[PDB]
C-alpha cells in the first residue's frame, strides 16, 4: 500500500514509526501546612452587638 | 563624592538550573564602570558631622553595598508621599527578628532610629511609630538578614542588597563576603553573584527611598583603630539600574564565574 | 431560655471574598498522588509538564531553583516539591520501522527492522549497531552484500541446506 502496487521488488523499504504512549498521570505539589485561621477559633462563645 | 564600580551588581537569574552553557538574557542589572553616589556619614565620633539623609528617589531598583565590621545600617524605608498617606516597609533585622510590616501609620523623617545606642536599653526602641491606622501584611520572621560574625575584628564585612519593585512582587537579593581591610573608595575588584532570599508579594507603588542608621545595642571593645568603631566609616553606596543584555556563564555545579556588559567597546560586541 | 423559635440567637459570619487589584492569595488546597517511577507516564508538577520517565540522577542543585533546562532549552530536571529529591526525566521509547522484502515473485517472507532499540521495547532475535533485527538468525560466514542493512551487515534470502532471509 505504500509503493501503490502490487508486486515488490528486492530492497528494504522504510515503513512505519514505533511509539509507546504515556499511561498515568502523577501529580505532586508541596506539604499542605500554612492552615489559615480560616475558622473564628472554635467560634469562641464571646460574640458582639 | 563618587567611585567606580568595575563589575559589580549582578545578580541571579530566574530559578533554572545552567551548567556550562552561554546563556544570554534581558533584565534591569548594573551596567559596569558606572559613577556610583557617595553619601555616608563622614564621622560623628570626635567631630559631629551632619547626619547623612538622601531622600534618593527610587528609579528602577537601587544598588545597596554597606561595607561594616558592626550593624550601623537598619531600615531601607521606601515610599512616595511620605507624611500622610503611604504604606511603609520596614526591613529593620533586629537580633530578634524581623520588622517586615506594611501597616498604615504616620509617615516620620528621623535618621536615626530612636536613640542610645549603649547597652542599657534594647536593641531597637520603635521610636518612629507614632500611631498605626491600619495594617495590610505583617512578615514577622524570625531568620534575620543582617548576618554579622565579628571574630577577627581586623576584616570587615561586605553586604549588597538589590532591591527591584516588580508589578506584583518585591524580590530583594543580598550576598556577603569577609573583606579584608582596606581604605574607602577601594571596592574590591572581582565578579560576586547575590543569592536570593526572600520575595514580598506586595502590589505598591515606590517613587522615593529615605533609609536609616542605627547601632546594635551590642557595643564591642572599643575600637581606637580604623577598622574597629565603625561609627563613622560609612559605606552607604547607592547605584541604579537600567536595562541592559548580559551574557552570563555557567560552571560545572552550577555557579556563575563571570559576565560581560555587551557594552563597553566593540571588542564586547564581536565576543 | 424559656422563649419560642423567633427568639433563638443566630451568630452569623458574613463572608466577604474580594479579588482586588494586587498578587492574590486565598486561593484553594490542592493535593498529590504517590511517585511513579521507570515508567512513562504524564508528570503534573506545579509550574511544569509534560510526559516520559522518572528517574533518579546524581545532581546537587543550590536551594532556590525548581526548574531545569538542558543546552537545547529543553526540561530535562525536575525537583520533588513535598521530597527535595533530585529527579531526571527521559522521554518515551519510540523509533522507526523499516521492512526487508526479498521480492514477492520468490517468497512472502518479510524481515522488520526497529531503528534505535536495544531488543527490549518489544522468533529470532538480534542486536545490530542499527536497531533489532527480528526475523533473521546471524550466520558467522561471510558471502557478498546484495541487502545492505548497516554498519556492514548484509542480508540475502539464501537456502538452510526450507529457505529464509539470512543475516551475515
Amino acid at each position: 500500500c505504500t509503493l501503490k502496487s502490487f508486486t515488490v521488488e528486492k530492497g528494504i523499504y522504510q515503513t512505519s514509526n514505533f511509539r509507546v504512549q504515556p499511561t498515568e498521570s502523577i501529580v505532586r505539589f508541596p506539604n499542605i501546612t500554612n492552615l489559615c485561621p480560616f475558622d473564628e477559633v472554635f467560634n469562641a462563645t464571646r460574640f458582639a452587638s | 563624592a563618587y567611585t567606580n564600580s568595575f563589575t559589580r551588581g549582578v545578580y541571579y537569574p530566574d530559578k533554572v538550573f545552567r551548567s556550562s552553557v552561554l546563556h544570554s538574557t534581558q533584565d534591569l542589572f548594573l551596567p559596569f564602570f558606572s559613577n556610583v553616589t557617595w553619601f555616608h556619614v563622614i564621622s560623628g565620633t570626635n567631630g559631629t558631622k551632619r547626619f547623612d539623609n538622601p531622600v534618593l528617589p527610587f528609579n528602577d531598583g537601587v544598588y545597596f553595598a554597606s561595607i561594616e565590621k558592626s550593624n550601623i545600617i537598619r531600615g531601607w524605608i521606601f515610599g512616595t508621599t511620605l507624611d500622610s498617606k503611604t504604606q511603609s516597609l520596614l526591613i529593620v533585622n533586629n537580633a530578634t527578628n524581623v520588622v517586615i510590616k506594611v501597616c498604615e501609620f504616620q509617615f516620620c523623617n528621623d535618621p536615626f532610629l530612636d536613640h542610645k545606642n549603649n547597652k542599657s536599653w534594647m536593641e531597637s526602641e520603635f521610636r518612629v511609630y507614632s500611631s498605626a491606622n491600619n495594617c495590610t501584611f505583617e512578615y514577622v520572621s524570625q531568620p534575620f538578614l543582617m548576618d554579622l560574625e565579628g571574630k577577627q575584628g581586623n576584616f570587615k564585612n561586605l553586604r549588597e542588597f538589590v532591591f527591584k519593585n516588580i508589578d506584583g512582587y518585591f524580590k530583594i537579593y543580598s550576598k556577603h563576603t569577609p573583606i579584608i581591610v582596606r581604605e574607602p573608595e577601594d571596592l574590591p575588584q572581582g565578579f560576586s553573584a547575590l543569592e536570593p532570599l526572600v520575595d514580598l508579594p506586595i502590589g505598591i507603588n515606590i517613587t522615593r527611598f529615605q533609609t536609616l542608621l542605627a547601632l546594635h545595642r551590642s557595643y564591642l571593645t572599643p575600637g581606637d583603630s580604623s577598622s574597629g568603631w565603625t561609627a563613622g566609616a560609612a559605606a552607604y553606596y547607592v547605584g541604579y539600574l537600567q536595562p541592559r543584555t548580559f551574557l552570563l556563564k555557567y560552571n560545572e555545579n552550577g555557579t556563575i564565574t563571570d559576565a560581560v556588559d555587551c557594552a563597553l567597546d566593540p571588542l564586547s560586541e564581536t565576543k | 431560655p424559656t422563649y419560642g423559635v423567633g427568639h433563638q440567637p443566630y451568630r452569623v459570619v458574613v463572608l466577604s471574598f474580594e479579588l482586588l487589584h494586587a498578587p492574590a492569595t486565598v486561593c484553594g488546597p490542592k493535593k498529590s498522588t504517590n511517585l511513579v517511577k521507570n515508567k512513562c507516564v504524564n508528570f503534573n508538577f506545579n509550574g511544569l509538564k509534560g510526559t516520559g520517565v522518572l528517574t533518579e540522577s546524581n545532581k546537587k542543585f543550590l536551594p532556590f531553583q525548581q526548574f531545569g533546562r538542558d543546552i537545547a532549552d529543553t526540561t530535562d530536571a525536575v525537583r520533588d516539591p513535598q521530597t527535595l529529591e533530585i529527579l531526571d526525566i527521559t522521554p518515551c521509547s519510540f523509533g522507526g520501522v523499516s521492512v526487508i522484502t526479498p521480492g514477492t515473485n520468490t517468497s512472502n517472507q518479510v524481515a522488520v527492522l526497529y531503528q534505535g532499540v536495544n531488543c527490549t521495547e518489544v522468533s529470532n532475535v538480534f542486536q545490530t549497531r542499527a536497531g533489532c533485527l527480528i526475523g533473521a538468525e546471524y550466520v558467522n560466514n561471510s558471502y557478498e552484500c546484495d541487502i545492505p542493512i548497516g554498519a556492514g551487515i548484509c542480508a540475502s534470502y539464501q537456502t538452510q541446506t526450507s529457505q529464509s532471509i539470512i543475516a551475515y
